[PDB]
RNA sequence: UGAAAUACCACCCUGGCGCGGCUGGGGGCCUAACCCUCGGAUGGGGGGACAGCGCUUGGCGGGCAGUUUGACUGGGGCGGUCGCCUCCUAAAAGGUAACGGAGGCGCCCAAAGGUCCCCUCAGGCGGGACGGAAAUCCGCCGGAGAGCGCAAGGGUAGAAGGGGGCCUGACUGCGAGGCCUGCAAGCCGAGCAGGGGCGAAAGCCGGGCCUAGUGAACCGGUGGUCCCGUGUGGAAGGGCCAU
RNA sequence: ACCCGGUGAAAUUGAACUGGCCGUGAAGAUGCGGCCUACCCGUGGCAGGACGAAAAGACCCCGUGGAGCUUUACUGCAGCC
RNA sequence: GUGGAGCCUGGGAGUGAGGGCGCGAGCGAUAACGUCCGCGUCCGAGCGCGGGAACAACCGAGACCGCCAGCUAAGGCCCCC
RNA sequence: GCUGGGGCUAGGAGUGAAAAGCUAACCGAGCCCGGAGAUAGCUGGUUCUCCCCGAAAUGACUUUAGGGUCAGCCUCAGGCG
RNA sequence: GUAGGGAAACCGAGUCCGAACAGGGCGCAGCGGCCGCAAAGUCCGCGGCCGUGGACCCGAAACCGGGC
RNA sequence: UGGUUCGUGGAGCCAUGGGGGAAUCUGGGCGGACCACCGCCUAAGGCUAAGUACUCCGGGUGACCGAUAGCGCACCAGUAC
RNA sequence: GGGGGGAACCUGGGGAACUGAAACAUCUCAGUACCCAGAGGAGAGGAAAGAGAAAUCGACUCCCUGAGUAGCGGCGAGCGA
């Protein structure tokens, strides 16, 4: 992790609940991150939409 | 006097039914970005103590 | 006639001016609190609502006060060093020291990750416009000397290397059994369940060929949970899950 | 200073029946080994040794010891604004 | 393989300055009674005993007590002996 | 200039033609009593007898390195065999 | 002491994590012929050691208070 | 600011140095920020035995000392110095 | 009427430091030591603007307990209703 690698949240499109944090680099993928994970609330494979940490 | 309970200890630990002491486990603090699901998970839980540190610890918990 | 339409009186706007209420700054002056002084003092003179002093705000402040000012070390200081990875020293299990010999890490990758399918290097000889030692092309030889992001070692083409498609397992809830080990840590992990990815399938997938890329508590932030709530309902504030 | 008559201390002192050499030994031995030298006991003297006496090294280091001092070390206080 | 062997649980420790030697290495200079590890050993704690002139750790040997008895070890047998 | 008598100023304070000098024979902070049996991870000292067993000076971590905690190694009790 | 598990509400020979009736953590179970005997536990004596006190004894240089 | 277990904490209560400043039962304080409900209690005047503390003094008693002990002092001692 | 004295004991007004935190500043030692004012044979406190959940108790003081609980705490050492 640096400055342009950066800590992220993931966050299920649905229920809003952030389950899962990682990382990228917002110089080679400025673009907020979309990733079907696993929501544990919803129990279901879901969109999780990368948020601020 | 009489002995005192260590505060630090009784917020840390505690005694089993049959005299061991548990703690949680150690390391998810914080940090935990990079950290894998085994790792915060397993660390979620409650450990038992190694029989040296053990007695030391109860022995601070003279009333428990 | 436009969106609204006119004489007439309200209530209220806009912004401006005057008499004011009540204050906020400046300015001039007054005396009587307060201070200084005066043979004379229930007074006169000067200062004057300042100064002084009370509470409170921020600042300057070795004048004083309490202290702190690491360790290793062929004495101490000075220099060097302090965690982590690789090799050697290391006496063919493991481990093993010196201010012994040599290098690296404090990252990175949205693919450089999962799976399915296909592919195979470096190099040397010969041949081919621009074109060379080396760009691209063709043939022959060529087990791995190439490659695997970065040090080194191990490993490796019967792929961990190169290319493509679909993807997000860079899972959630756990976890038999182990490695290592003073503790605390660190490591590997089949298997079961949820909901998925790829594959016709057998199956594989809980990031990355592997070993560095890291930080126990305490205190606090943030999202969620809806567990506690100081007579009761809430609320304040905590707890738990995540970061 | 020395001798006689008078009075009469001191630090120090494990005990001592306390020699030389060459060795050995915690690395400089009267005390161990080998050899050598040596009858017993004093008095005046000299200071080489008893690592002689004195002072639990001031130098040096070590102690998460102290104290004086300094400053753009930290954090306070007075005082001043 | 029955041994002051081993294992489990608990009470009490002390030690965390080691040192010589042999061998295997690093450091040093194929130096040091040098230094730093490994295997071993002895002294430490066996400064008890014999030998090595004397001498913690080299050779011999693990001292319960007593004997004017015997056999040995290393080392010795010309005299000190 | 020196000196008698009579006075005043003191402990973070006095006084100092300045040496940290002097403040009742040792002043980089007087003396007395009190806090007080300060604290001392340091040095010293630690008292009858017999019997059994019997270490360590290593590893890890440590403002740690001549001190600690845990492990290793000793010993006692119960158990296993 | 007779119940534990859970941060807690709470449940209870279980409980917590979890969606789980899954898996796991921490828990739950005397001898002889009604008697004896033994025992959880607990009380008191004794002893080793630990905590708090100066805590085995002697020793600072210093710090502070009040006086001289 | 202090006091309390409460060290700024969600910080109430009790006390008050500063500023502002009420009401008289339809008044007021409290029940841990706050608000509602519910309940407790009557601030800003004073006094009040006993149970409790101590031991100069007197007495009684010791698995207390017995002249280096026991008070500093058994004695002409807070003396001699 | 007061003044001054009294071994401790008591209340009020002031109020340290060593030490402990294995350094140190918040914290601790401790509202202790000490100074001062006052009381008396005791002093304090005392008759709810209490407690705190008992649908309750019923001044104060003092002992046991509650309890090393609740909590407080560089959530450290420790402090402690
Ligand atoms: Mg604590
Ligand atoms: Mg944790
Ligand atoms: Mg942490
Ligand atoms: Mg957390
Ligand atoms: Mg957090
Ligand atoms: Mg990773
Ligand atoms: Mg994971
Ligand atoms: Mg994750
Ligand atoms: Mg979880
Ligand atoms: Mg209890
Ligand atoms: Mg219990
Ligand atoms: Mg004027
Ligand atoms: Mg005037
Ligand atoms: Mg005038
Ligand atoms: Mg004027
Ligand atoms: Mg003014
Ligand atoms: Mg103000
Ligand atoms: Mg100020
Ligand atoms: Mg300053
Ligand atoms: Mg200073
Ligand atoms: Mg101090
Ligand atoms: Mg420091
Ligand atoms: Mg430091
Ligand atoms: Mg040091
Ligand atoms: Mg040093
Ligand atoms: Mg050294
Ligand atoms: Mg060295
Ligand atoms: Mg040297
Ligand atoms: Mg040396
Ligand atoms: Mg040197
Ligand atoms: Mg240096
Ligand atoms: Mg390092
Ligand atoms: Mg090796
Ligand atoms: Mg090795
Ligand atoms: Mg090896
Ligand atoms: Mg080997
Ligand atoms: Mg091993
Ligand atoms: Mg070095
Ligand atoms: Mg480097
Ligand atoms: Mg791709
Ligand atoms: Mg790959
Ligand atoms: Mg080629
Ligand atoms: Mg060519
Ligand atoms: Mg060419
Ligand atoms: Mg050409
Ligand atoms: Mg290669
Ligand atoms: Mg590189
Ligand atoms: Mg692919
Ligand atoms: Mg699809
Ligand atoms: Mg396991
Ligand atoms: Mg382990
Ligand atoms: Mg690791
Ligand atoms: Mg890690
Ligand atoms: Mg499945
Ligand atoms: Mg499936
Ligand atoms: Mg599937
Ligand atoms: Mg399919
Ligand atoms: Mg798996
Ligand atoms: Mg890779
Ligand atoms: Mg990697
Ligand atoms: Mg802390
Ligand atoms: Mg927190
Ligand atoms: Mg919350
Ligand atoms: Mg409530
Ligand atoms: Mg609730
Ligand atoms: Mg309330
Ligand atoms: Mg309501
Ligand atoms: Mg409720
Ligand atoms: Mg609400
Ligand atoms: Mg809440
Ligand atoms: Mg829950
Ligand atoms: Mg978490
Ligand atoms: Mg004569
Ligand atoms: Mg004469
Ligand atoms: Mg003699
Ligand atoms: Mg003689
Ligand atoms: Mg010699
Ligand atoms: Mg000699
Ligand atoms: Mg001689
Ligand atoms: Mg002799
Ligand atoms: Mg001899
Ligand atoms: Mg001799
Ligand atoms: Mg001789
Ligand atoms: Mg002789
Ligand atoms: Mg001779
Ligand atoms: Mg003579
Ligand atoms: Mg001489
Ligand atoms: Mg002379
Ligand atoms: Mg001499
Ligand atoms: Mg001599
Ligand atoms: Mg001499
Ligand atoms: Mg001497
Ligand atoms: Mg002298
Ligand atoms: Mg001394
Ligand atoms: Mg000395
Ligand atoms: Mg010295
Ligand atoms: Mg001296
Ligand atoms: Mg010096
Ligand atoms: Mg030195
Ligand atoms: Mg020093
Ligand atoms: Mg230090
Ligand atoms: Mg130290
Ligand atoms: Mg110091
Ligand atoms: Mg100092
Ligand atoms: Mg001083
Ligand atoms: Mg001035
Ligand atoms: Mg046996
Ligand atoms: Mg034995
Ligand atoms: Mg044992
Ligand atoms: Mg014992
Ligand atoms: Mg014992
Ligand atoms: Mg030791
Ligand atoms: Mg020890
Ligand atoms: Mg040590
Ligand atoms: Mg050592
Ligand atoms: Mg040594
Ligand atoms: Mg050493
Ligand atoms: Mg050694
Ligand atoms: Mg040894
Ligand atoms: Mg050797
Ligand atoms: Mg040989
Ligand atoms: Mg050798
Ligand atoms: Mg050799
Ligand atoms: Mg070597
Ligand atoms: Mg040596
Ligand atoms: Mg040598
Ligand atoms: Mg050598
Ligand atoms: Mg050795
Ligand atoms: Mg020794
Ligand atoms: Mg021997
Ligand atoms: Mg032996
Ligand atoms: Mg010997
Ligand atoms: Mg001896
Ligand atoms: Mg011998
Ligand atoms: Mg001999
Ligand atoms: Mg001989
Ligand atoms: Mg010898
Ligand atoms: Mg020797
Ligand atoms: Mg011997
Ligand atoms: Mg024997
Ligand atoms: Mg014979
Ligand atoms: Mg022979
Ligand atoms: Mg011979
Ligand atoms: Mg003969
Ligand atoms: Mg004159
Ligand atoms: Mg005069
Ligand atoms: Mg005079
Ligand atoms: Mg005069
Ligand atoms: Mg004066
Ligand atoms: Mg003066
Ligand atoms: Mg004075
Ligand atoms: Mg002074
Ligand atoms: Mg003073
Ligand atoms: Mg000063
Ligand atoms: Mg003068
Ligand atoms: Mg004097
Ligand atoms: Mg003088
Ligand atoms: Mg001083
Ligand atoms: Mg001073
Ligand atoms: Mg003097
Ligand atoms: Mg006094
Ligand atoms: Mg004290
Ligand atoms: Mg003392
Ligand atoms: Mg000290
Ligand atoms: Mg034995
Ligand atoms: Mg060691
Ligand atoms: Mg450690
Ligand atoms: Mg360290
Ligand atoms: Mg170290
Ligand atoms: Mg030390
Ligand atoms: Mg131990
Ligand atoms: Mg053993
Ligand atoms: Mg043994
Ligand atoms: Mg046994
Ligand atoms: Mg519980
Ligand atoms: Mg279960
Ligand atoms: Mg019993
Ligand atoms: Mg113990
Ligand atoms: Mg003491
Ligand atoms: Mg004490
Ligand atoms: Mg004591
Ligand atoms: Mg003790
Ligand atoms: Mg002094
Ligand atoms: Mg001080
Ligand atoms: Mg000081
Ligand atoms: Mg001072
Ligand atoms: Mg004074
Ligand atoms: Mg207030
Ligand atoms: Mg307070
Ligand atoms: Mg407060
Ligand atoms: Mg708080
Ligand atoms: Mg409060
Ligand atoms: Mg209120
Ligand atoms: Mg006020
Ligand atoms: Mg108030
Ligand atoms: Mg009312
Ligand atoms: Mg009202
Ligand atoms: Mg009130
Ligand atoms: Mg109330
Ligand atoms: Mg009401
Ligand atoms: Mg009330
Ligand atoms: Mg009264
Ligand atoms: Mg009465
Ligand atoms: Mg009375
Ligand atoms: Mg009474
Ligand atoms: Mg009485
Ligand atoms: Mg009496
Ligand atoms: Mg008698
Ligand atoms: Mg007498
Ligand atoms: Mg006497
Ligand atoms: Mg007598
Ligand atoms: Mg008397
Ligand atoms: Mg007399
Ligand atoms: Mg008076
Ligand atoms: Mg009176
Ligand atoms: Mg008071
Ligand atoms: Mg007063
Ligand atoms: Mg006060
Ligand atoms: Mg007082
Ligand atoms: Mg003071
Ligand atoms: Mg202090
Ligand atoms: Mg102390
Ligand atoms: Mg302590
Ligand atoms: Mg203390
Ligand atoms: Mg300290
Ligand atoms: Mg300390
Ligand atoms: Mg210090
Ligand atoms: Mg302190
Ligand atoms: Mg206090
Ligand atoms: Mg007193
Ligand atoms: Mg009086
Ligand atoms: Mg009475
Ligand atoms: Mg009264
Ligand atoms: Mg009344
Ligand atoms: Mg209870
Ligand atoms: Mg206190
Ligand atoms: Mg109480
Ligand atoms: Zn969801």
């Amino acid at each position: 992790a640096s400055e342009v690698r950066i800590k992220l949240l993931l966050e299920c499109t649905e229920c809003k609940r952030r389950n899962y944090a990682t990382e990228k680099n917002k110089r080679n993928t400025p673009n907020k991150l979309e990733l079907r994970k696993y929501c544990p609330w919803c129990r279901k494979h879901t969109v999780h939409r990368e948020v601020k940490i | 006097p009489k002995m005192k309970t260590h505060k630090g200890a009784k917020k840390r630990v505690k005694i089993t039914a049959s005299g061991k002491v548990v703690a949680m486990k150690t390391g998810k603090r914080h940090l935990n970005w990079q950290k894998s699901g085994k790792e915060i998970r397993q660390k979620g839980r409650k450990f038992v103590l190694a029989k040296p540190e053990a007695e030391r610890i109860k022995l601070l918990l003279p009333y428990e």
